RNA sequence: GCCCGUCGCUAGUACCGAUUGAAUGGCUUAGUGAGGCCUCAGGAUCUGCGGAGAAUUUGGACAAACUUGGUCAUUUAGAGGAACUAAAAGUCGUAACAAGGUUUCCGUAGGUGAACCUGCGGAAGGAUCAUU
RNA sequence: ACCCACUCGGCACCUUACGAGAAAUCAAAGUCUUUGGGUUCUGGGGGGAGUAUGGUCGCAAGGCUGAAACUUAAAGGAAUUG
RNA sequence: UAUCUGGUUGAUCCUGCCAGUAGUCAUAUGCUUGUCUCAAAGAUUAAGCCAUGCAUGUCUAAGUAUAAGCAAUUUAUACAGUGAAACUGCGAAUGGCUCAUUAAAUCAGUUAUCGUUUAUUUGAUAGUUCCUUUACUACAUGGUAUAACUGUGGUAAUUCUAGAGCUAAUACAUGCUUAAAAUUGUAUUUAUUAGGAUGAUUCAUAAUAACUUUUCGAAUCGCAUGGCCUUGUGCUGGCGAUGGUUCAUUCAAAUUUCUGCCCUAUCAACUUUCGAUGGUAGGAUAGUGGCCUACCAUGGUUUCAACGGGUAACGGGGAAUAAGGGUUCGAUUCCGGAGAGGGAGCCUGAGAAACGGCUACCACAUCCAAGGAAGGCAGCAGGCGCGCAAAUUACCCAAUCCUAAUUCAGGGAGGUAGUGACAAUAAAUAACGAUUGGAAUGAGUACAAUGUAAAUACCUUAACGAGGAACAAUUGGAGGGCAAGUCUGGUGCCAGCAGCCGCGGUAAUUCCAGCUCCAAUAGCGUAUAUUAAAGUUGUUGCAGUUAAAAAGCUCGUAGUUGAACUUUGGGCCCGGUUACGGGGCCUUUUUUACUUUGAAAAAAUUAGAGUGUUCAAAGCAGGCGUAUUGCUCGAAUAUAUUAGCAUGGAAUAAUAGAAUAGGACG
RNA sequence: AAUAUGAAAA
RNA sequence: UCUUAAGGUAGCCAAAUGCCUCGUCAUCUAAUUAGUGACGCGCAUGAAUGGAUUAACGAGAUUCCCACUGUCCCUAUCUAC
């Protein structure tokens, strides 16, 4: 038959599930930033470990080796593009010295919030998984979408967003309607 | 398996095919031929994946039915002909020319090359016998056999075959400091020049291969390809000229000429 | 059919080997042909890859040989001797190979004196000439020089009836054949 | 305080157990031995001194399969017998833990409703590190 | 035969504890998470059980090898205070 | 991301296990269930049984067509186009499925064929076909059938077919046109002779004497019909297809070298009657070979674990989990095996011990009109049975390929759809305002288009489609490990809960309910197995006085281990890197183990590079244009232990040397 | 010199 | 508690010894008062008035199985005297 279409998974549930601490802090970082499970911040710090784990990794071997230039120049250069690092630490080290934070506040979520188009996260969250965020000029729905270094300049309302200067939706089209009617 | 095997997987298709794992259950089995299964270029491929110029396998048969395609000097009309190292194919219809090489990736490369030196092709001798009548001849890589060779060809040489008809047009030996084409192992697709040989008894030969860039690597006999003298390559080589910088030095390049 | 594989024999350290896959084709083997004498009867069977192969029986003649001389001549055959293998074969009068057997003597008889113009036992100027040219060729050795007088030369069968479905021999000389007469009258 | 064993009830597990016990599978001596194949023949019929050739048929090799024994492996019934385990409050004693009231334990042998008792030798894990 | 000193080899002993150990204690039970001088045997919670069985030795008593089903959350070791 | 925690006690320190915790492309099951992508799926027990219907057929210009077929000789009187039926040639030996049998067997890495067969493809290759040696030959070219068909029929019945009359071949059985150049082809076999390549050959090839029941060396087909005249149905002449011997090539095949496999001594001796180890010879093979046979010697394996037994054992690539070591699993998408209910035999064919091919027996099982006949779903669906355990008797050749005469046909191979909480990716169940309101949206429909072979869904989108009783998120839990109730009602060691410790006997933080709260969340729990934890399997890295454990003691073979010593130190230079390492010289100058480097080690998988599939799982795509021109980056990179190959070194550890000197030189 | 036993949970 | 000199111990059994008895259970068979293995409050087993077991042996007694057959179903024929 076909040949197997192969998958991973993208997080990794922590042992000992029960430490209030942890369980605090991840509340804290859940809602702050609107995350809607403990899944996106377990896959935050399972993507955060992969990428720790190739960096110590790297940083365990000998320096100016051909396989740690190439492999840590490519990790910061995907991190720096990402903006989860920023240029001024562009050494290795701060992949290592990095939290979740940076990642968390890297997405889509948060950088609408931050960019000032939703009143709150949550808000944001709604906006964005209602098709009404769009980077670019083509609409994405995804609230954890990695926003690149060249793209949180073109997040903006979406051309066929009601509120990005289209037609006015549904709700308000259906009172527009109703009103119409009564004063007919 | 009582008999001969007429099908193959994707997963079980050669690399250098770059044949994606996803689209469809079988990859297209190499018919009997001048060369191997492996290390051969179906013209399916060549044309559906490679040249891009027919969509489907069905588009593929149509072109090679209607006779634009030839490989060598002779028109080839079945769906997966094994088309070898050195083989040249034509497409007249489009006026372009092609002879298959290996890049120095270890692919099959698209060079196109001109009529002028497609009127030709090279031939590693791989073996050399008197045949009936006392007649010698030779036998290169792609099962050609030529009769009556000049004396002084003998195995490991490369014979010079015209395509319009089979006859030695000169050849080159087997000596330190030809440029030679590895065309097999790890190093599929570079090209250097050879600074000696070990030859051992019973086991694999040895040859000591040096590039431009004075590379110095080893390859088994069993898979090199002498093309030229030294620095004065026989054929046209594709882009790269057989010389493999290193995965930083690539990355480097590509994005110099981004 | 009869197996050639080793599957079936035991094992070098005295294992019973499993039944591992049934008998296959491509290890077959065959009953022996067991030519006799007489009424030329070759019964061709086919054999893997199209080819032919000739199960002889019942062999009238061979082509034999005189190694000294260099020629050979159709004979027919009067009957195997001595076999080395089993003597079974010679009291049943089987044709295979390495088999000593007697076989007629005048064509070669007639051969030696055209050609060298001499006699065992007991005429143009070309011919004169030759057989000058070809003088003291009569120092053939005792053995074949009292077998002429008999008759009947001893001949090793060379070729596999089996096999090839002729009967082709050599004449026994010099020192084999003094092996192999002295196992014949070892009494 | 703790605790031991016999006995009494209930339940479960395994063992011995007459039954020349019973099944399933593997290998195999021996007997019978289909079948196609090779071969010695037989030559209906058809065809131009010949050729092809069906039924049948001689021997040989391969050898299914059946039967009887042999062996190995995996399960499994069995009256009855003797154990073990478990389960809040059953009976008989008090054997051990204190010098447990005869110090205990080990081996061995005998005795006995039951723990256990006694003989011989050994150990202190003894109740003595000690009599110039 | 003594005395004194020294030495080799023994049964040991006294004091410490560098060190070890859970502790009792140990000149070995030390040179062990700073983990490797050589090697033999043995154990994997308590039972069931050194039982059944199969071997094997024994006149016998029994010895050597020696399970499994099943059952249990303790069994045990050393010291403390009562 | 090299971690633990609760439980023996009045309390302590240990051994020690139980229990908790986390993962599982690991299964089942319970509850619950909106969306997107992706997708496993009758393996476990029964390689158990199978109703039914499909899965192998195939033609061009180019084998044979007077179908009493179609359409026409607007090209033609032998035919001319198409074309059912049928003969002919190929294929049906591929694919698909399953994992029963298999423990040096398969299989993996690595070797060999100087040890052989090889349809097809590719490239070469038959003056000797007058050779039986110039008409055997008719050579402007030969012979007979026989299929297809009409008619007569038998059988209840089968993909049964008999008798009669027709007829072709690239079907069968024959047979020339080859002059003649030299010195008589090729094919088979025998014996003799010479002998460009390999590390090496009796190799390749060549020359002799012949043998052969005799192979092959074109009576085939479609197009184009052209040049020469002494113009004749004359002589020459193109493009091909098909066929052909030998050699080479390719697809392969069969054997083959070394190394490597789980548990078992409550399997220690095994093989060797009648094959066991080896030799000679012959048959047999496609070929080597005790593969088989005859004669002969008595050998071969084994405590470095043979032989035997079990395997809930197809092997591997690989999977889960891991600081390092490692443990467990691998029926299953790829490779190689083996099977078609068991077992054997065999035809055809290059290729089969072939089962969607036959023959027989056994075991099943079907229709009979009671004489007969026909089968193997471990293919596809599907049914029964077995079970804890696994989907529709659907659509299509559109992709990927495969086959055939072959662009066109066929393909339950394959793809699409249906079932599908096996697993993976993303992510709705609500946001804002003022102290009750507007604004947005997807679920769910649906004109339309895209999508597709046609469709379903997805991507888009007219219109419809939120205000809660709505469009309502569950699964487990609240004494501790393990955060979360000292709240209420009911029960009263009962019901019951409880992984463990334990809770409960009229004030239950522990049972059944309510409220509240907690963890995970379209998922959660339960059972089993396995991994980490486990330094409780301990080579790294356990323990043996008392916790379990030092045999009663000693001897001793196998095994493991085993005192030191043999070349050192020193000068003079060269060339690398920023002293650090190499090299050369002068100073009197036999086998291994090991170890560096390299070749070689299928993909898929793993780590990893690039790339906004809307992200992500994924995938190997893509990107940039003046977009009517077009151009262009890619699809890397490393492992790979053991075993084998070459190679640098002579420390470490074995191994022999010259002691009744037959010892070196010379 | 005789002295045996004291239920189940907490 | 009565009583004896002691109160059948080890063992074994419906045994050739068990009246009831064709004891009860199992096995053997279609069916078994038979056979065998068990159970033993044994009228009335039992220790050199020897107990139990026992390889071999037996013109001893008994049960079953295979082979075998006119023992029988069911009789018939032949020969000698």
């Amino acid at each position: 038959p076909r040949a197997p279409r192969t998958y991973s998974k993208t997080y990794s549930t922590p042992k000992r599930p029960y430490e209030s601490s942890r369980l605090d802090a991840e509340l804290k970082l859940a809602g702050e930033f609107g995350l809607k499970n403990k899944k996106e911040i377990y896959r935050i710090s399972f993507q955060l470990s992969k990428i720790r784990r190739a960096a110590r990794d790297l940083l365990t071997r000998d320096e100016k080796d051909p396989k740690r230039l190439f492999e840590g120049n490519a990790l910061i250069r995907r991190l720096v593009r990402v903006g989860v690092l920023s240029e001024d630490k562009k050494k290795l080290d701060y992949v290592l010295a990095l939290k979740v934070e940076d990642f968390l506040e890297r997405r889509l979520q948060t950088q609408v919030y931050k960019l000032g188009l939703a009143k709150s996260v949550h808000h944001a969250r709604v906006l964005i998984t209602q098709r009404h965020i769009a980077v670019g000029k083509q609409i994405v729905n995804i609230p954890s979408f990695m926003v690149r270094l060249d793209s949180e300049k073109h997040i903006d309302f979406a051309p066929t967003s009601p509120f990005g200067g289209a037609r006015p939706g549904r709700v308000a089209r259906r009172n527009a309607a109703r009103k119409a009617e009564a004063s007919g | 398996a009582r008999g001969p095997k007429k099908h193959l997987k994707r997963l079980a298709a050669p690399h250098h095919w770059l044949l994606d794992k996803l689209s469809g259950c079988y990859a297209p089995r190499p018919s009997a031929g001048p060369h191997k299964l492996r290390e051969s270029l179906p013209l399916i491929v060549f044309l559906r994946n490679r040249l891009k110029y027919a969509l489907n396998g069905r588009e593929v048969k149509a072109i090679l039915m209607q006779r634009h395609v030839k490989v060598d000097g002779k028109v080839r009309t079945d769906t997966t002909y094994p088309a070898g190292f050195m083989d040249v194919i034509t497409l007249d219809a489009t006026n372009e020319n092609f002879r298959l090489v290996y890049d120095v990736k270890g692919r099959f490369a698209v060079h196109r090359i001109t009529d002028e030196e497609a009127s030709y092709k090279l031939g590693k001798v791989k073996k050399v016998q008197l045949g009936k009548k006392g007649v010698p001849y030779v036998v290169t890589h792609d099962g050609r056999t030529i009769r009556y060779p000049d004396p002084n060809i003998k195995v490991n040489d490369t014979v010079k075959i015209d395509l319009a008809s089979g006859k030695i047009t000169d050849f080159i030996k087997f000596d330190a400091g030809k440029l030679v084409y590895v065309t097999g192992g790890r190093n599929l697709g570079r090209i250097g020049t050879i600074v000696h040989k070990e030859r051992h008894d019973g086991g694999f030969d040895l040859v000591h291969i040096k590039d431009s860039l004075d590379n110095t690597f080893v390859t088994r006999l069993n898979n090199v390809f002498v093309i030229g003298e030294q620095g004065k390559p026989y054929i046209s080589l594709p882009k790269g000229k057989g010389i493999k910088l290193s995965i930083a030095e690539e990355r480097d390049r590509r994005r110099a000429q981004q | 059919g009869i197996s050639r594989d080793s599957r079936h024999k035991r094992s070098a350290t005295g294992a019973k080997r499993a039944q591992f896959r049934k008998k296959r084709k491509f290890e077959l083997g065959r009953q022996p042909a067991n030519t006799k004498i007489g009424a030329k009867r070759i019964h061709s069977v086919r054999t893997r890859g199209g080819n032919k192969k000739y199960r002889a029986l019942r062999i009238e003649t061979g082509n034999f040989s005189w190694a000294s001389e260099g020629i050979s001549k159709k004979t027919r055959i009067a009957g195997v001797v001595y076999h080395p293998s089993n003597n079974e074969l010679v009291r049943t009068n089987t044709l295979t190979k390495a088999a000593i057997v007697q076989i007629d003597a005048t064509p070669f008889r007639q051969w030696f004196e055209a050609h060298y113009g001499q006699t065992l036992g007991k005429k143009s100027k070309n011919a004169e000439r030759k057989w000058a040219a070809r003088a003291a060729s009569a120092k053939i050795e005792s053995s074949v020089e009292s077998q002429f007088s008999a008759g009947r030369l001893y001949a090793c069968i060379s070729s596999r009836p089996g096999q090839s479905g002729r009967c082709d021999g050599y004449i026994l000389e010099g020192e084999e054949l003094a092996f192999y007469l002295r196992r014949l009258t070892a009494k």
